[PDB]
């Protein structure tokens, strides 16, 4: 759970970035696409699955909005992001997992666009966040 | 390591007494239940939105025994896996578009009800060689997803 | 989150092997030394860290000991397990990773000891509270 | 796949301009206070019970390149990776101990920390060369774990 340290980091953190969230989102995608190409398999529906395609950049905007909502319902993330959770459940099946790769690809984004503002103390709170909004996701799965 | 003489003769016994009609079938229909996500590729094996269709359900028995023969292959290759499942690997990643983390998941579902059949007999020497196996068929069923 | 069928689940299961604690305890255990050597890093201060060792039976009663605990706090796991999570934290420094590995090992046992209660519908929900024995641990750690 | 030109050269490349005096501390520094179970082998390091602590920590910043200077010999042995760990795997896992889990822990620090270094020249493409090169080496550190 996210501490009131935590609650604050995120919020101040995003406060300061949320203005470039469709940059972020483009960059992310591109690099889970790239890096980690077994993800692919659930964008097999769109004939341009390569990086900063129109596609891509699309759904890179569609994510970082779900993120930018998370950071408004971090109070109660599982009730916030009840609706994103059988979206993913229900009509996308994606494999929790998943989830974590895209995490991972969003940090290492942050860190090369915000390099002063992600510090160690940052990246914990965004780390413990971001875990914090794959579990709120995967609540209606099972 | 690679396989030991012991590792080979583990394998060997439990795939001889494989009872394909029993384990394949439960194997599958527990991974649906447990890792829902995994209903993503049985789109018109009827409904599956509960349990007990699930359990019912004659096309995902028959599948579950398709999956599990899958693995007779490896047991006969067992010093060429990688080799052996390049053509499986193609066609889960470009036609049927599986995510292989579900490869791993039912692997688990596997080893658990491969357990219950063998009660006490599933020591942890058994489960040791039999787990090794299911990863490097995992292993080589991913390596052609780019 | 575990609702209530998990929690009636969970409750009727245990009501079930509960009188098992301690064998499922040292088959788990023993389980996992065998099948996943490098859970031996944290053992190292026994000499016998062999599957049924004195040391490997006595530790299996205390760890299903834990897991007594936590069913019976199934309502409050985060508050239930406190102590439990400080010593895991400050104490030991177990890397969360490993209680997905027991718990793993947990399941292969109750399997083979209870084939006819280890149903589909008893997995999903024992799944579920393990996943949530894990984070209720992982709680003091950052 | 193994190692295509393209990734040897983007190996080579990242080593030659590598600041290890900079990296270094900086990513053990951010693993100590991102998975603080990480700090289960640095008792005598002095006080780590706290993030301004840890930065400052001396034992930590020198700990910091030795490692980092650790993957020297593996880019150096491209084609020989297995091989030339092993010692530091048997190091790990009989004297230290250390839970191979947390070898991939520091790896994504030390891509997080590069990442920041290199920002825009930290393309999709040098992170997947540079994260497969990691995983080979994580991947021959815990292999002498029996
Ligand atoms: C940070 C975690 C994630 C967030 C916040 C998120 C958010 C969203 C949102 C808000 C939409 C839907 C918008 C709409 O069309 O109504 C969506 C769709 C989708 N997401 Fe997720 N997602 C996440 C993780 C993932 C992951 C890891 C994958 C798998 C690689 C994935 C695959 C998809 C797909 C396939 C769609 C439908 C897109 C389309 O058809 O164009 N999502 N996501
Ligand atoms: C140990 C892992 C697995 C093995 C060895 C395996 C093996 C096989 C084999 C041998 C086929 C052959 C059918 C043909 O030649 O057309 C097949 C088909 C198929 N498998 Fe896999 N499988 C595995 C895991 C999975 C999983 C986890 C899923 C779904 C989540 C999956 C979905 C499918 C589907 C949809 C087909 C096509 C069946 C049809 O023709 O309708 N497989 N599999
Ligand atoms: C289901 C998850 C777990 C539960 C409920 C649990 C519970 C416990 C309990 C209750 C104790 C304390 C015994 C006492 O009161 O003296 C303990 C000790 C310990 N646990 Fe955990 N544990 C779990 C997972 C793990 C894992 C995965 C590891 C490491 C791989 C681990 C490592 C240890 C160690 C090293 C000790 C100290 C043992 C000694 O020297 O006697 N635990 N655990
Ligand atoms: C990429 C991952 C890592 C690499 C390449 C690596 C490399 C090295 C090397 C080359 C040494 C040589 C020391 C000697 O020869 O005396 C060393 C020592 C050591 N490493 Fe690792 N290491 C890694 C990860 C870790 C992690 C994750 C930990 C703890 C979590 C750790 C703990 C230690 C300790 C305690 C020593 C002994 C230092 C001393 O007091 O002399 N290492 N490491």
């Amino acid at each position: 759970s996210l501490s009131d340290k935590d609650k604050a980091a995120v919020r101040a953190l995003w406060s300061k970035i949320g203005k470039s969230a469709d940059a972020i989102g483009n960059d992310a995608l591109s690099r889970m696409i790239v890096v980690y190409p077994q993800t692919k398999t659930y964008f097999s529906h769109w004939p341009d699955v390569t990086p900063g395609s129109p596609h891509i950049k699309a759904h890179g905007k569609k994510v970082m909005g779900g993120i930018a909502l998370a950071v408004s319902k971090i109070d109660d993330l599982k009730t916030g992001l009840m609706e994103l959770s059988e979206q993913h459940a229900y009509k996308l099946r994606v494999d929790p997992a998943n989830f974590k790769i895209l995490n991972h690809c969003i940090l290492v984004v942050i860190s090369t666009m915000f390099p002063k503002e992600f510090t160690p103390e940052a990246h914990v709170s965004l780390d413990k966040f971001l875990s914090g909004v794959a579990l709120a996701l995967a609540e209606r799965y099972r | 390591v690679e396989w030991t003489d012991k590792e080979r003769s583990i394998i060997s016994d439990i795939f001889s007494h494989m009872d394909y009609d029993d384990i394949g079938p439960k194997a599958l229909s527990r991974c649906l239940i447990v890792y829902p996500w995994t209903q993503r590729h049985f789109s018109g094996f009827g409904n599956l939105y509960n349990a007990e269709a699930i359990i019912g359900n004659a096309n995902v028995a028959a599948h579950g025994i398709k999956v599990l023969h899958g693995l007779d292959r490896g047991v006969k290759n067992m010093d060429n896996i990688a080799a052996t499942y390049a053509d499986l690997s193609t066609l889960h990643s470009e036609k049927l578009h599986v995510d292989p983390d579900n490869f791993k998941l039912l692997s688990d579902c596997i080893t658990i009800v491969l357990a219950a059949k063998m009660g006490h007999a599933f020591t942890a020497e058994t489960q040791g060689a039999f787990q090794k196996f299911l990863a490097v068929v995992v292993s080589a069923l991913g390596k052609q997803y780019h």
